[PDB]
C-alpha cells in the first residue's frame, strides 16, 4: 500500500505495538506494528491456550511478560527482513 | 555476653577472612544472603575477645563435622562433562538442570507469603500466564490467590485452566525469574483503608466523627469501607455475646463501670446480661451510686478497652470478622 | 595479671585467624555452608 | 552424621577421583545415570571429613568384593572378533547384539511406568506401529495402553494385530529409540482437568458455585467434566454406605455435628443411618440442643472431612470411582 | 588434642584417596559398578 502517514495513522488500529528501527546506510526509520491479535495470539500458543476465549483490549499497557515476548518476535522478523 | 546471632557470627568471620575471601564466600551465595549479610556490618555493634572467641570456636566445632576439599560445582561439572559427552551436551544439559532448579525455587519461594501479595502481583498480569503460575503453585496457596481476583478475571482463568492445553518449562522458569524480579522491588503499599481505619480508631469521639463526616461528604462509600474496616467502640453492640464474655473474663471492673457512664443505654443492657448475675448486679448497683464521670476518662476506659479487644484479636481469641456473617 | 590475660587471648585469637584463614583456602565453601546455616538458625 | 544417599557417595568418590577419571566413569554409565549425578553436585551439601570416610569405607568394603581388571567390553570384543571371525563379521554382530539389548531395554522401560502417559504418547503414532508396540510390551501393560485409545484407533489397531505378517527387528529397534526420543522432553503435562478440579474443590463454597456456573455457561460439558472429577462435599449423598462408616471410624463428632447444621436435611438423614444407634442419637440431641453454627465454621469443618476423605482415598481405603457405578 | 585428631583424620584421607586413585586408574569400571549399585540401593 501507499498512502500518506496520516492516512495510514489513522488507519492504525489504535492501541497497537509500535517499534522504531534505523537501517544503514539509508538516513531514517522503520514503523514495524504489531498487533494487539498477534501478540495475543503468541502468547497464548507459548502460555498455553487454545484461542477459543479471546479478550479484548481495554487500554491497558502491555505487560512486561508481553513486551518480552513481542521482542522475542521482533528480533526474529528483524533477522528475516535483514536476510 | 551479648547473645549473638548468626549474622553476627557470619559478619565476624568475614571481615576476618579478607576481602577476595568474603568475595568469594559470596562467590557461592544466593544474592539475598549476601543483601542480609551486607545490611548487618554497616550497623553491627563492635566485637568483644571472648564474643569473637566463642564464635570462632562455634565455627571450628561447626568445621569439625564441615571438611570436604570442595571444589565449584558448577564449574567442575561443566570441565567434567564436556568431555564425558561433549560441549554442546554439557551446556544443554547444564541449562535444563540450572531452569528446572530456578522453576522448582520459584514454586517454592512462591508458595510462602501472605496471599493478597502475590494476588496483587500478578493481577496485572495475562490472563492466561496467571492461569500457568497459580495452577504450579501450591493448591492451597493457589486456593488463596484466586480467591482475591475479580469476577471476571477469575472465571477467564479458570476457563483458561479448564481448557489448558499445555505450557513450554524454558518460558515458565523465565517467567518465574521475571516476576522474581517484579518481587525485586524497593516499594511500601501501606493501604490508605486498614491505616487510615486504625488511625480513625485512635482518634478522639468528636476528631474521628468529623473526620467520618468529611469522608462521607466526600466520597460516602470510602467513609463505609473505612467505618467497616475499624467497627469503632460501639460495634460491641454487634460483637458476639460469647466473646464479650471473654473479654469480660480480662476487663477491669471500674474500668467498665467508668466507661459505661458513657455508653448507649441498649448498649449497656446488651452488655450486663453477658457478665455474671452477681457481676452485672454489682455493676449496675455502682452505676446507680457513682456520680457524673468526665467525658475524658470515660473516653479513655473506652480506648483502654477497645486497644485490649485488639490485641485479644490479633490473639485470634476475637472473632471481628466483619461483623455476625450469616446465622445456619 | 589481666593485660596477660588480654594477650594470651589476642595471641590465641590471632592462631585460630591463621587457621580459619588456611582453612577456608583450603575450600570457601565450607565458610558459605556454614554462614548459611547460620542464617537457617537465625530464624527459629 | 546425616544419612548419605548412594548419589553423595557417587559424588564424593566422583569429585576426588579426578576430571578424566570421572568422564571415563560416566563413558560406561548410562546417559540418564550420568544426569541423576549430574544433577547432585550443583546442589549438594559440602561433605564432612567423618562422612567422606564413611562413604569411603564403604567404597572400599565394596571393592574388595569388586576387583576383577577389566578392559573396557564393547572395545575389547571389537578387537579380539576382527581377528577371530573377520572384520564384517564382527561390526554385523556387533550391531545385531546392540540392536537386541536395544530393543530389550525399551521393551522393558515401557512396561514400566504409568499406562495413559504411554497412551498419549503413542495416540498420535501410525496405527500399525502402534499396534507391533503394543503386542511387544507385556501383556498386562499393553492392555493398560488399549483401554484407553479411542473407538476407531483401538478397533483398526486390533485388526492390524488380527491380520498381523511379521515385523522387523532393526527399524523396530529403530523404533524403540525414537520413542524414547521422544520421552526425552523437558515437559510437564499440568493437566488442566484434574487440577481444575482439585482447585474448585478447595474453593469455598460461594466462590466454587460462581466458577462452575461461569464454565457453564462457557461451556457446559467441561463443567460436567469438572465435577465428575471433584465431586464437591455433598457427594457424601451418592457416597456407598460401608464407606460412610469407615469414615465415621475417623471423623470427630464434634466437627461433624458443626459441619451438619449447615447440610441438606436429606444428605444429615442418609448420614445419620451409617453410625452406631446410640452415637446417632447423640448426634441428633447434639443437633437439637446447639444453636446456630457460624457459616465459615461449619465450612471449614465440612473442608477438613472433605480433606480426610481425600486422603483417605489416597490411601486406597475409599472407592469414589466416579459415582457408584452399576449395581450386579 | 582435637587439632590432632583431624591431622592424622586428614593424613588418612590423603593415603586411602591414594589408594582409590590408583585402583581406579587400575580398573574405573568398578568405580561405574559401585556407582551404579549405589543408584539401585537409592531406590528402596
Amino acid at each position: 500500500r501507499i498512502q500518506p502517514y496520516h492516512e495510514f495513522a489513522r488507519n492504525l488500529p489504535v492501541p497497537t505495538n509500535l517499534n522504531l528501527i534505523h537501517l544503514k546506510p539509508l538516513r531514517g526509520t522503520g514503523l514495524v506494528v504489531f498487533s494487539p491479535s498477534l501478540v495475543f495470539i503468541a502468547v497464548d500458543n507459548l502460555f498455553g491456550g487454545d484461542g477459543r476465549f479471546p479478550t479484548k483490549v481495554e487500554g491497558r499497557e502491555f505487560t512486561h511478560t508481553e513486551q518480552r515476548v513481542i521482542n522475542r518476535m521482533l528480533k526474529l522478523a528483524l533477522e528475516g527482513y535483514s536476510d | 555476653m551479648s547473645n549473638l546471632s548468626g549474622t553476627d557470627k557470619s559478619v565476624i568471620l568475614l571481615m576476618t577472612i579478607g576481602e577476595d575471601r568474603a568475595a568469594e564466600v559470596f562467590k557461592h551465595l544466593s544474592t539475598r544472603e549476601v543483601q542480609a549479610l551486607s545490611t548487618a556490618m554497616a550497623n553491627v555493634r563492635q566485637i568483644s575477645n571472648k564474643q569473637l572467641t566463642d564464635v570462632l570456636s562455634e565455627f571450628e566445632q561447626e568445621a569439625e563435622q564441615f571438611a570436604a576439599l570442595n571444589i565449584n560445582a558448577n564449574e567442575y561439572l561443566r570441565s567434567v562433562l564436556v568431555k564425558a559427552l561433549g560441549e554442546e551436551r554439557a551446556s544443554s544439559l547444564l541449562e535444563d538442570i540450572l531452569e528446572t532448579r530456578d522453576t522448582t525455587s520459584g514454586i517454592e519461594t512462591l508458595n510462602f507469603m501472605e496471599p493478597q501479595s502475590a494476588a496483587d502481583l500478578i493481577r496485572d498480569e495475562h490472563p492466561q500466564i496467571i492461569a500457568t503460575i497459580l495452577v504450579h503453585l501450591k493448591r492451597s496457596q493457589a486456593a488463596d490467590i484466586l480467591a482475591l481476583f475479580d469476577e471476571r478475571l477469575r472465571h477467564d482463568v479458570m476457563l483458561r485452566i479448564a481448557t489448558f492445553g499445555g505450557v513450554q518449562l524454558a518460558e515458565l522458569t523465565e517467567v518465574l525469574n521475571g516476576l522474581l524480579d517484579g518481587q525485586n522491588l524497593k516499594r511500601s503499599k501501606m493501604g490508605g483503608v486498614r491505616t487510615a481505619a486504625e488511625i480513625i480508631n485512635l482518634m478522639k469521639t468528636q476528631q474521628e466523627e468529623a473526620v467520618i463526616t468529611a469522608v462521607r461528604e466526600f466520597d460516602g462509600e470510602l467513609a463505609q469501607k473505612i467505618i467497616d474496616e475499624m467497627f469503632l467502640f460501639e460495634n460491641l453492640v454487634d460483637v458476639d455475646d460469647r466473646s464479650i464474655q471473654r473479654l469480660l473474663q480480662e476487663v477491669d471492673s471500674e474500668s467498665l463501670l467508668i466507661a459505661l457512664k458513657g455508653a448507649e443505654p441498649p448498649l449497656r443492657e446488651k452488655f450486663l446480661r453477658n457478665m455474671s448475675q452477681r457481676a452485672a448486679d454489682i455493676l449496675r448497683d455502682d452505676l446507680a451510686n457513682r456520680g457524673p464521670v468526665r467525658l475524658s476518662q470515660v473516653e479513655n476506659e473506652q480506648k483502654a478497652i477497645l486497644l485490649i479487644v485488639r490485641r485479644l484479636a490479633e490473639t485470634g481469641e476475637m472473632v471481628i470478622g466483619s461483623g455476625e456473617d450469616t446465622y445456619v | 595479671q589481666l593485660q596477660q590475660r588480654r594477650a594470651n587471648q589476642r595471641l590465641g585469637a590471632e592462631v585460630m585467624s591463621q587457621r580459619i584463614r588456611e582453612m577456608s583456602d583450603n575450600d570457601p565453601r565450607v565458610v558459605a555452608l556454614v554462614i548459611r546455616q547460620w542464617m537457617s538458625n537465625d530464624h527459629e
